[PDB]
């Protein structure tokens, strides 16, 4: 068990700092005609659409 | 485009040619050539709302 | 390319590779075949399973 | 599950979601370890390495 | 008309209009393949894949 938790934390944390790397690359990285400006979560649904 | 497709001197802008000015010019489309352009916002707008 | 001997217990033989047995891979299944909610429609109680858990 | 006919307009198959989009910290201005339950905080979680 | 000797260097045989040699062709689809949202619908989730570079 304690073998198979210190594999599992493995994927956790891989998966857990790559999810942060792409959402702070989506923050302060990318430029202003990239990101687009939604209102409400019954926006953003057309807006990915159409995205 | 159920306009488009019926006989009529009208929809055509044969006026601002040259003899166009007098007279009449009748024509019709085919709906296998109307094309229409819009943007790819009113696209979706087609594609989540009426369809 | 240089022949030598290559051998030692770590770093000839050592140093180029290893044996791999797992590269922690997804098999319990993450938005493939769990992470669902496409479930059925219809009568309805008891798809709910008990283990011992005991090990 | 509002609307009648999108037969081919589900995008769902390209979703990947989280329940929170961050847990994560970046250091942006640099210091040093002096508290001592700080030490126990970080090996609460596994750092050994620091003193 | 004037016959002369019509063959002549680069610009003596351009005037014959010089091969067709490539096309500026749509292979890559635009608005047919692509330009498509018409195609997603069944519950098989997330079978994608990374193909490699060059």
């Amino acid at each position: 068990g304690v073998y198979k938790k210190k594999i599992s934390d493995i994927n956790v944390l891989e998966e857990k700092e790559m999810r942060a790397m792409l959402v702070d690359y989506s923050l302060n990285q990318l430029s202003e005609t990239n990101v687009r400006k939604a209102t409400s979560k019954e926006d953003l649904a057309s807006k990915v659409f159409e995205a | 485009i159920l306009n488009l497709q019926n006989n009529s001197a009208k929809y055509n802008e044969v006026h601002r040619a040259s003899g166009g000015a007098i007279g009449q010019y009748t024509t019709v489309s085919k709906l296998k050539d109307i094309v229409i352009l819009t943007t790819d916002s009113l696209k979706s707008y087609l594609l989540d709302t009426k369809i | 390319m240089y022949e030598g001997n290559n051998m030692r217990s770590m770093m000839g033989t050592s140093y180029e590779d290893s044996r791999l047995n797992k590269r922690t891979e997804l098999n319990e299944n993450m938005s493939i075949d769990t992470n669902k909610s496409e479930d059925s429609y219809g009568v309805q109680i008891h798809s709910l399973s008990k283990q011992s858990f005991t090990g | 599950a509002n609307t009648f006919q999108i037969a081919g307009i589900d995008f769902t198959d390209h979703v990947i979601s989280f329940d929170d989009l961050g847990g994560v910290f970046k250091v942006t201005k640099e210091f040093k370890l002096q508290n001592q339950d700080s030490i126990d905080f970080l090996r609460a979680y596994g750092d050994y390495q620091s003193q």
